[PDB]
RNA sequence: UGAUAAGAUAAUAAAUAUGUGGUGUAAACGUGAGUAAUUUUAUUAGGAAUUAAUGAACUAUAGAAUAAGCUAAAUACUUAAUAUAUAAAAAGGAUAUAUAAUAUAUUUAUCUAUAGUCAAGCCAAUAAUGGUU
RNA sequence: ACAUAUUAUUAUCUUAUUAUUUAUAUAAUAUUUUUUAAUAAAUUUAUUAAUUUAUAUUUAUUUAUAUCAGAAAU
């Protein structure tokens, strides 16, 4: 669509991919600091620019927030509980209880 | 071994016995069930040893927690930590929440200043912990006689002992003072002359909203010389004779009040055989001054 | 979408030519079992308009069939629908804007045909 | 045994069954 | 605020799902061992006992949401209060505004009742491989 | 013949667990109940630990019946 302008909060695009985070900020040099890219470059485009698969549409997801006025805030991925996924909970907590507290 | 030791002791067990598990209470504490408890084999927390029987615990003394007080180090956060820790319990033990009489707080305030030294953090723990005893049903604690005059008393001697002397500060904090009473209810009428006092010391006029003028009503114990009755009745009315001798000692404008002279004939010459409260505390200041 | 009653898509046709039942179904039954009612078929890939009908300005058209009083009827009981069957009844005119969501709310974007209802 | 004083109850409601086809017949 | 800085309070911005809680896994997926039918399959414009104070979870409407205890605390749990012979309940949170914790407003949840929708239980009739060595 | 494996059955033996049903406790908890100390507050009351009292809910043991399974026989 059209070209949002750059904030106070997020001022270039070094700061938009430090913000999103999940490791966004390792793709400083595919972009170059040039804001005009991040909102111009589909996916097609960051598919021969390297950006992986999981990347590129996070990238692409919070370039149409920004365009809308919506929070960019880093979202972390899921994990599974300290004490192991819910089908090998039972087993881990099991053998987690028997070396900490005996 | 010491009576402070003993005193701990007693208020620990207050403590521990008031913070037990209920559903657990009857197999810790009723020497019936000891066996009962062993069977059972619950694992102390902290993953200790398994718990095991204790004696009974019945209602403390109030004078337990004088004792500890006044056996506090000069130097020490012994009373700052066990406040803290006591004051932490849930509002839902009734017994740890009326514990604390309007005696207690001003034995605190009075030991920490002369004694232990450490006052702006025990007026900092007890006004952090006001709400707490508002939620606990204890507001009577922050009264006048007890919280507000001690305090005063102890700002007209740190004003000077430090010489402080700025009009804002001491205004701002006799504001806050006052606001941080729950239970106004002046009687013995030292609260407007201790108000007084303050601002000829520091040279400003004070204002607070709802310390109405009570005329003195000083408590005058009688000239019948009793045994633990007028040691009781003394170290009841003790805090009443470190304002009067804090009064007229700091300014001599309440020598014109005579009232307060007769409590201190009275209060003097009642037990005049042993120590004196007021030169007691005193020499304390100054051998923690000089630290 | 919630509700053990919901108006969704069911897949048919082959691998990589995707054609859709519009049933009503039990939540927990799969995806392509046979459903409570079939209400009607959506093709998702558009008709080709050819060179000289897009000069001449022909849009390409999703053809979806639909029983138009019986779906009225399972919105009534208080079936609810997926989000594409939602946006599929909101274009049909059964449902109305009140069914829109913030993402796609077309508050502001103009309207160059204004839904037609014919007989053919 | 219970289980010996329901067979035997039961064994004898038999046989005074079987007796009853022969006196009927 | 605390006369010296340990703490407390509020606002704001973050962190924590190794603490207590909620919802989710009766489905779907896979398989064909068992099963020859008091049980399983299929069929019928079948039936009654003439099927619960069951809603499972959405829809429509109406009303309600109280007091203690227990836990560190709660939308946890327990005991009570009041609500269609009568019986049988509940829960707050977020955000604003005004007050001196309370009240409204918005928003999202909780409980009950009535009907709808989805969905259950039971029975009959008829049919369902080989051997009477 | 028979040595094996598998399954079923029982007027038999042993039996986990569970359900149901017995008897018992100076059993535990709560409330009630009879008193009794200790402690506390106030100047009788409260709390805790005991005892008496019934009540409900549990627990331990115990009686009987049924029961996974195994044994024996067929
Ligand atoms: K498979
Ligand atoms: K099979
Ligand atoms: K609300
Ligand atoms: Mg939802
Ligand atoms: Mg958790
Ligand atoms: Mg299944
Ligand atoms: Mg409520
Ligand atoms: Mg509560
Ligand atoms: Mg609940
Ligand atoms: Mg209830
Ligand atoms: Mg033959
Ligand atoms: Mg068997």
């Amino acid at each position: 669509s059209t070209i949002p302008k750059p904030s106070d909060q997020v001022p270039d695009v070094d700061a938009f991919l430090n913000k999103i985070g999940r490791n966004c900020n390792e793709l400083k040099d595919t972009f170059e600091n040039n804001w005009n890219n991040l909102f111009q470059w589909d996916s097609k485009i960051l598919k021969e620019k390297g950006v992986n698969i999981q990347q590129r549409k996070y990238i692409l997801k919070q370039v149409h927030n920004y365009r809308n006025n919506r929070p960019i805030h880093e979202i972390k991925l899921g994990k599974k509980s300290f004490f192991g996924g819910e089908r090998k909970r039972k087993a881990f907590t099991a053998k987690w209880k028997a070396e900490n507290k005996q | 071994a010491s009576t402070g030791e003993i005193a701990k002791a007693k208020l620990d067990e207050f403590l521990i016995y008031h913070k037990t598990d209920a559903k657990l209470k009857p197999f810790i504490y009723r020497p019936k069930n000891a066996q009962i408890l062993l069977t059972k084999d619950i694992r102390d927390p902290k993953t200790r040893e398994p718990l095991q029987p204790r004696p009974p615990v019945k209602p403390l003394s109030k004078q337990t927690l004088n004792d500890f007080i006044y056996s506090v180090e000069p130097n020490s956060t012994e009373l700052l930590d066990w406040f803290k820790e006591w004051t932490g319990t849930s509002i839902r033990k009734r017994a740890i929440w009326t514990y604390i009489s309007p005696i207690h707080v001003q034995k605190m305030l009075t030991a920490s200043f002369f004694k232990i030294g450490k006052y702006a953090h025990m007026v900092g723990l007890l006004y952090g912990i006001e709400h707490k005893f508002l939620k606990a049903q204890n507001p009577s604690v922050f009264d006048i006689e007890h919280f507000f005059n001690t305090n005063i008393m102890c700002a007209l001697h740190r004003n000077r002992l430090k010489d402080y002397k700025d009009a804002e500060i001491a205004q701002r904090k006799l504001q806050v003072a006052w606001k941080k009473v729950l239970n106004r209810k002046n009687n013995t009428g030292l609260a407007n002359i201790l108000v007084a006092t303050l601002g000829r010391q520091i040279g400003f006029t004070p204002e607070l909203t709802g310390l109405q003028p009570v005329d003195i009503s000083l408590p005058d114990i009688p000239n019948s010389s009793s045994g633990a009755e007028l040691k009781d009745l003394l170290s009841k009315y003790e805090g009443i004779y470190l304002i009067a001798r804090t009064l007229l000692d700091i300014d001599q404008h309440n020598a014109q009040y005579l009232e307060l002279q007769e409590f201190i004939r009275q209060y003097q010459n009642a037990l005049s055989e042993s120590s004196d409260p007021y030169d007691t505390h005193l020499k304390a200041l100054g051998l923690l001054e000089t630290p | 979408t919630c509700g053990l009653v919901r108006i969704r898509l069911a897949r048919f046709g082959r691998k990589n030519s995707p054609v859709y039942n519009i049933v009503v179904a039990n939540s927990r039954k799969a995806r392509d079992a046979k459903p409570i009612e079939v209400l009607g078929t959506y093709v998702p890939v558009p008709s080709p308009v050819t060179k000289r009908e897009l000069k001449r300005g022909v849009v390409p058209i999703k053809d979806v069939k639909l029983d138009f009083d019986r779906t009225k009827y399972w919105i009534g009981v208080g079936a609810q629908p997926s989000e594409t069957v939602t946006k599929l009844l909101r274009k049909a005119g059964i449902l109305n804007d009140a069914w829109a969501t913030s993402k796609n709310s077309n508050v502001n974007r103009k309207v160059v045909f204004e839904r037609m209802e014919t007989l053919e | 045994s219970a289980k010996a004083v329901k067979f035997l109850k039961a064994q004898r409601r038999k046989q005074k069954n079987e007796a009853k086809q022969a006196t009927l017949k």
